[PDB]
């Protein structure tokens, strides 16, 4: 059966100056008909602090969040497989709610979900 | 968004190559589509014996392409009675956002790709997971996989409905091993697990006391 797809996800920000401005995003994957409970990884090509290096060593610092109920649940531990917290919809159309919070140590920093189907 | 036509990948060892169909289904935008393969533990490796082709290739809106895995002369250096586990990968580059302060989440998709050599080549439709063999013992049950090949389990329970629906913690048992697995003792235990197509058929099993077999 085909991989899950994603469509295009991009959370924005218009100026702010461990985690300032909370932030809900939605990622939802199509998924095979008979998919189970597959958990997904977010990594990234250089983190720190368990949040995302943007764009010699230091950048700004992105930290993401497990949605709860439209409430800001447990971070997200990058590099580690996860159950979502927020699952809503069928394996045609499922949803993960996310939260993104923002720090330091025109910029357009990249996560990578990685789905590893067994 | 690049799509990926599979869950796993079967790589049939009396074969040279064999090809992956994959495909931006976006309407307005191209994508970047980076391929590559890992080793049993994940590690990338650029040099075989199995090969990705080509490595980056772009995607314009709603074009389709292909991804070729080939082997190389040491591929005859795996086992030929079992089989080799590789890992296919798939990530996507989309468009750079004109926008700012924006985090684009790209999809990496990895799925398992067995290299199965000639001599367990196997044929449509074929099935030997019912060859599996559940020992109960203190925890769970010690399953057994006596054949050549990777075997998922993705469920076990006391109704072939628990086994299909119950939270369990897929394992993927190797070519003739054997792990144990925590789970409640059921009369009549039923297994799921995922064939080459990604179908998910469940499995019956007879305990004769402390071993449980497909009849």
């Amino acid at each position: 059966v085909p991989a899950c797809t994603v469509s295009n996800t991009t959370v924005d920000w218009q100026d702010v100056e461990n985690g300032n401005h909370e932030k809900e995003f939605t990622v939802n994957m199509r998924c095979p008909y008979n998919l189970g409970t597959m958990k997904v990884t977010i990594t990234a090509t250089n983190t720190y602090n368990n949040a995302i290096l943007v764009q010699s060593s230091d950048g700004l610092l992105v930290y993401l969040y497990n949605s709860n109920a439209g409430n800001i649940g447990t971070a997200i531990t990058l590099g580690t497989p996860f159950t979502p917290g927020k699952i809503t919809g069928n394996n045609a159309d499922k949803t993960i709610s996310l939260h993104a919070k923002l720090g330091y140590k025109p910029f357009s920093a990249t996560a990578t979900l990685v789905a590893s189907y067994s | 968004a690049v799509s990926l036509d599979r869950t796993r990948a079967v790589f049939d060892g009396s074969e040279k190559s064999m090809t992956l169909d994959i495909s931006n289904d976006n309407k307005q935008l191209p994508y970047l589509a980076q391929a590559w393969i890992e080793n049993e533990n994940q590690e990338k490796i650029i040099t075989g014996p199995v090969i990705a082709t080509p490595p980056v290739q772009r995607l314009e809106p709603g074009a389709k392409s292909m991804v070729r895995l080939s082997t190389t002369p040491d591929i005859s250096k795996l086992p030929q009675d079992r089989e080799s586990l590789f890992y296919f990968n798939l990530r996507e580059i989309p468009p750079r956002s004109e926008k700012a302060n924006v985090l684009q989440i790209a999809l990496q998709t990895k799925i398992k790709l067995f290299y199965r050599p000639a001599a367990i080549k196997t044929r449509p439709n074929e099935v030997w997971q019912d060859q599996l063999i559940l020992n109960k013992v203190s925890g769970g049950y010690r399953i057994e996989n006596p054949t050549p090949y990777y075997v998922t389990v993705i469920g076990l329970g006391g109704s072939e409905k628990q086994a299909e629906e119950g939270e369990f913690e897929t394992v993927m048992l190797s070519p003739r091993s054997e792990q144990t697995v925590k789970s409640a003792n059921y009369n009549t235990p039923y297994l799921s697990y995922i064939n080459d197509y990604g179908g998910r058929p469940v499995l019956s099993f007879i305990c004769n006391g402390s071993r449980c077999s497909v009849k």
